[PDB]
């Protein structure tokens, strides 16, 4: 078994840029080696061949190299479709294995999360469950913490977070956390409070509500 | 093409196999079943155990390692041992071919292909060339010519090269080859019937290129010999010979240069008495004045004879020369015998004198020397004495190459031992096969400033004219000389410093290329280009 | 004209078998080796079978040995793959693939060239839940639902088997500021998403918001508007 270790697991890039992906063969696999695109919801396609060779019909900036245990696919100048992302594949010996995947992102300036906070429905409640969601909209980088507070004491094992792709005229992220917990549970408390901690902020931002809001 | 045949061979011996392991009993162990992994035919084995079988026939090279055996190992599972990607894995170390599939490039291996045509056709058409220039002159009204005689020699090493040269490659092709991703895998194997093959074209091949060069030397030899003058000092020099040593004759006799006597009894101090009258004080100009003494005595002799010197007025330089020829062989009262002859001379009938001539008790004592002063009075110019060097010129241009690559050929059977030789080692190629054809060239070179010196002289002297054959035959051995000894020294000077390669490739296809064309020049400015078989091309053809 | 064209993959129950199938064309199928990739719905691209001709050489990843079983008929030109035993960790996107094998007659060595052409992905649902359509909740934008002059309004589709849902706001005709959020499989089994819009404060109680799921494996659509809380 070849364990195919890709680095990066996501690098930042803007058009233009030389983008460097580095494929590592945990033992000698000679020049067997390919490299894949994929992109949102289409098939993975072979850009690269035989460690180095290009395959018929793919852009010139496309380029393989090295041979054994360290292999690199090198973007030249990344265009607006190469922006997605690429695998490498061992078919040296059996069982084939892939790489992590490389994800090329669309570099931009650090902005930091608007939040917004939604008590459960009216008419959610009606039925037995309560879901309390909260919103990081329009972020960059991806990375950011969301801590569910009720009562003021922490919470945990009850959220499920959510994170959207990279939008594509402003070139941000934007999340949002799904508190469940049951309507008897919800009763039980008052203050429902959302703290959110990303590289963006000097200081975490919580929007929080009293259950009632009147 | 040669994979085709393989291939079948290779899938009976598959239908071959399948049937042979059908028929054998089913296993009541478990153990590795029996299969044909696309290389031999395998029977069931035991777990733990290794198997073998000799190897498959369908291979090439199946009596070079008939006895030998391939390996299959079994697995503790009661699975075969299977390769990395789950292939089936044996140890066919034993049966591998003497040799390495070399790899060539999807485009590098479309380059030398499109290039071996080029050479391909490039001497299919010049042999071409060569067969119909040689049908010409060796079946038609040129049969028993002087000239053309050293062109069909020179002719014929070309046609031997261009000849070798596609065997060559037509055993070249009856390598396999296959497609290994983009590379294009050629195996260096070759069938024994194909080792040898080759070896003797190669040496077919090597003769040609020493030979072509040995005849392009005759072919400059010829103009330097033919041209010369030409003077009565060479046509005795041919017929006795020049000597610096004093030796013994049939009257007993001092005998010395080129047909002299110097005392009248015999003795051997005496014999200065005479030859220090002439030398004033023996070497070529020292010695040519006792010969240069005994024309002018014989000359003196042809007219002091009543008999001799009506015939000598009335014949010209050229038939004069012949008979003072004769007056220095026999003498005055001898030559004077030949009242029938000499008769037959001074009324001009040349044929009917020739007739005469040899049907005299002077043929029968010596043939050779009569033979050709009997053709001096019959065509009336030098044509047999351009002949006499004829056969020496033949042991030039065959015996030559010869003597350096027939030893060759034995030196790379057991020293260097290769399926075809071509080889860069420089040990061999450049002392056995390169130094008679660089020799050549030196002497060509020293040749082609004596013929320039030459011509100088007879262009503003009573023999000027350009229309003359003379001169029309030395406007292609004045080119071909340059051209041919500049070609062959310029690729071996620069042919080791570049790897494979690059820009050797591209310096290769430019002179194999001029190569291939070589032996249709040669045949074109020597026969189609020949405003004399040009005349006798329309006299057979407009008849009809 | 060389193409893959993946089906037969859909909705299964843990434990009950499937057989994905794989039509070839555009190419001579027998001379081919071919392959199975699969794809988690978060995670990464996952070999998981082979075979050629023979076809004594199959092989299959330890995690799927026993329970898939690859096969291929050369003359109706389709690969297949029997996954019996299918347990929740199988949920995949499944692709099929080409790779070319060279045999050297001489030396008796197989050269290997990669998975060039591949399908297309016939996604694989192994869960026990029954095809139940959405309960879509709204999500109201009070006071503290603004920061400043951007407010924030969204609806939860929430509970519905099986993915997906294609959630367009004002009948389409807004676009401009809408997140809909990948669903993610709830701890019952069933699938919940989020889609959200951002608008200006000001324009709450002169513009109305409607968002519109459309559910079509249970055949569902639900339009619902979403009122700020002003009690
Ligand atoms: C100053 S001069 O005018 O005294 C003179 C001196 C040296 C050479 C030439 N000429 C020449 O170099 N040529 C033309 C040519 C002329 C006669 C014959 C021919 O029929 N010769 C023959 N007759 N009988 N046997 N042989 C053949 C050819 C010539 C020109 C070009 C080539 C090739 C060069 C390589 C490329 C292809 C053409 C060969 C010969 C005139
Ligand atoms: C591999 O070996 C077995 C014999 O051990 C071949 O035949 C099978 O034998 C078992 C005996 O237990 C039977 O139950 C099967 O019905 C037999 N046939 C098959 C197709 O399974 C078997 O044919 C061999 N494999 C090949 C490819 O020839
Ligand atoms: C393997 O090849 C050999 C002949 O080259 C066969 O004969 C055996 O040779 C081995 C040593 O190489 C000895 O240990 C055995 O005693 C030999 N066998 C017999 C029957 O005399 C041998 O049969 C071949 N096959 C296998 C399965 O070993
Ligand atoms: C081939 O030899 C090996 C080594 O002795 C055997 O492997 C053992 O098999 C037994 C069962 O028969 C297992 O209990 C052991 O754990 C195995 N050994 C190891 C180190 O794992 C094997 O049985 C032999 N082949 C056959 C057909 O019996």
């Amino acid at each position: 078994d070849i364990q195919m270790t890709q680095s990066p697991s996501s690098l930042s890039a803007s058009v233009g840029d030389r983008v460097t992906i580095t494929c590592r063969a945990s033992q000698g696999i000679r020049n067997d080696l390919g490299w894949y695109q994929q992109k949102p919801g289409k098939a993975p396609k072979r850009l690269i061949y035989a460690a180095s060779s290009l395959e018929s019909g793919v852009p010139s900036r496309f380029s393989g190299s090295g041979s054994g245990t360290e292999f690199t696919l090198t973007i030249s100048s990344v265009q607006p479709e190469d922006f997605v992302t690429y695998y490498c594949l061992q078919h040296n010996s059996n069982p084939l294995t892939f790489g992590g995947g490389t994800k090329v992102e669309i570099k931009r300036t650090v902005a930091a999360p608007s939040v917004f906070i939604f008590p459960p429905s009216d008419e959610q409640l009606k039925s037995g469950t309560a879901s309390v969601v909260c919103l990081l909209n329009n972020f960059y980088p991806r990375e950011a913490k969301v801590q569910w507070k009720v009562d003021n004491a922490l919470q945990s094992g009850n959220s499920q977070e959510s994170v959207t792709e990279q939008d594509s005229k402003d070139s941000t992220y934007s999340l949002s956390s799904t508190l469940t917990l049951s309507k008897a549970d919800y009763e039980k408390h008052k203050v429902y409070a959302c703290e959110v901690t990303h590289q963006g902020l000097s200081s975490p931002v919580t929007k929080s509500f009293n259950r009632g809001e009147c | 093409q040669v994979m085709d045949f393989l291939f079948e061979k290779w899938k009976l011996y598959g239908d071959q196999c399948h049937h042979n392991l059908s028929l054998l009993p089913p296993p009541t162990e478990l153990v590795c079943n029996r299969t044909f992994d696309k290389y031999s035919c395998w029977p069931d084995t035991p777990a733990n155990t290794t198997a073998n079988i000799s190897c498959p026939w369908y291979l090439p090279w199946h009596h070079k390692v008939q006895h030998r055996f391939v390996f299959k190992r079994c697995g503790p599972d009661g699975q075969w041992v299977r390769g990395p990607r789950g292939q089936p894995w044996r140890d066919a170390s034993q049966c591998q071919m003497d040799g390495e599939e070399i790899e060539v490039q999807k485009e590098v291996a479309k380059m030398y292909s499109s290039f071996q045509v080029m050479y391909t056709v490039g001497y299919s058409l010049s042999l071409g060339a060569l067969l119909l220039a040689l049908a010409i002159l060796g079946g038609l009204s040129k049969l028993h010519c002087t000239r053309n005689a050293i062109h069909a020699n020179l002719f014929a090493s070309f046609v031997l090269k261009a000849s070798s040269v596609l065997v060559i490659d037509g055993l070249l092709r009856t390598r396999y080859s296959q497609k290994i991703g983009d590379d294009l895998s050629v195996s260096t194997w070759l069938s024994d019937g194909a080792v040898a093959g080759c070896r003797v074209a190669a040496v077919f091949m090597q003769y040609g290129i020493v030979a072509n060069y040995c005849w392009l030397l005759v072919e400059g030899l010829y103009l330097h010999n033919l041209l010369g003058l030409a003077n009565i000092f060479e046509m005795l020099r041919i017929d006795e010979g020049l000597r610096l040593k004093i030796y013994k004759d049939t009257e007993g006799y001092y005998t010395i240069g080129i047909g002299h006597l110097l005392t009248k009894s015999p003795s051997l101090n005496a014999a200065k008495s005479e030859l220090d009258k002439a030398i004033g004080r023996i070497t070529k100009d020292e010695a040519e004045k006792l010969f240069n003494q005994d024309v002018d005595a014989a000359v003196r002799g042809i007219l002091r004879n009543a008999k001799l010197k009506p015939v000598y007025d009335s014949l010209d330089a050229v038939r004069r020369a012949a008979l003072i020829n004769m007056v220095f062989q026999m003498g005055e009262t001898g030559v004077a015998g030949f009242t029938n002859s000499l008769r037959m001379l001074q009324q001009k009938r040349w044929d009917e004198a020739a007739v005469n001539l040899a049907k005299s008790r002077w043929y029968n004592q010596t043939p050779n020397r009569a033979k050709r002063v009997i053709t001096t009075f019959r065509t009336g110019t030098w044509d047999a004495y351009e002949r006499s060097f004829f056969s020496l010129y033949l042991g030039i241009g065959w015996g030559a190459p010869m003597l350096f690559v027939v030893p060759w050929a034995v030196v790379k059977c057991l020293f260097e031992n290769v399926q075809c030789w071509t080889s860069n080692d420089n040990m061999g190629f450049w002392w056995i096969l390169r130094f008679p054809v660089f020799l050549a060239i030196l002497i060509n070179f020293f040749i082609f400033v004596r013929i320039v010196q030459l011509l100088v002289a007879k262009l503003r002297a009573r023999q000027m004219h350009h229309t003359d054959y003379k001169f029309r035959l030395a406007k292609s051995t004045l080119t071909l000389i340059p051209l041919l000894g500049v070609h062959e020294v310029v690729f071996a000077f620069v042919t080791d410093e570049h790897a494979q390669g690059t820009l050797r490739s591209a310096k290769l296809f430019f002179d194999l290329f001029l190569s291939s064309f070589q032996g249709l020049l040669v045949a074109v400015l020597y026969c189609f280009l020949n405003k004399e078989v040009q005349s006798e091309l329309r006299r057979r053809w407009h008849r009809w | 004209q060389v193409q893959l064209v993946e089906s037969g993959g859909g909705v299964v129950q843990p434990g009950r078998s499937l057989r994905l199938s794989c039509a070839a064309s555009g190419f001579t199928f027998s001379s081919y080796g071919m392959h199975w990739v699969r794809q988690a719905p978060g995670k990464g691209l996952e070999w998981v079978a082979v075979m050629y001709y023979d076809g004594s050489n199959k092989d299959y990843v330890d995690s799927v040995k026993g329970r898939f079983t690859i096969s291929r008929d050369n003359s109706k030109n389709t690969l297949y793959l029997q996954m019996n035993r299918l347990r929740a960790e199988d949920t995949a996107v499944y692709y099929c693939a080409r790779e070319k094998d060279h045999y050297d007659i001489l030396t008796g060595y197989n050269y290997y060239y990669g998975l060039d052409v591949w399908g297309q992905g016939t996604t694989v649902t192994v869960s026990s839940a029954s095809t139940k359509g959405p309960s879509v909740f709204p999500l109201a934008p009070s006071s503290k639902s603004t920061s400043g002059g951007t407010a924030a309004l969204g609806c939860l589709v929430k509970d519905y088997f099986p993915e997906p849902v294609t959630v367009s706001w004002n009948s389409g005709a807004l676009t401009s500021g809408v997140h809909t959020f990948p669903a993610v499989l709830q701890s019952s089994g069933l699938y919940s998403l989020s889609s959200v819009v951002t608008v200006p404060s000001s324009s709450l109680g002169t513009q109305t918001y409607i968002c519109n799921v459309n559910h079509k494996p249970s055949n569902t659509k639900v339009d619902k508007k979403v009122e700020p809380k002003s009690c």
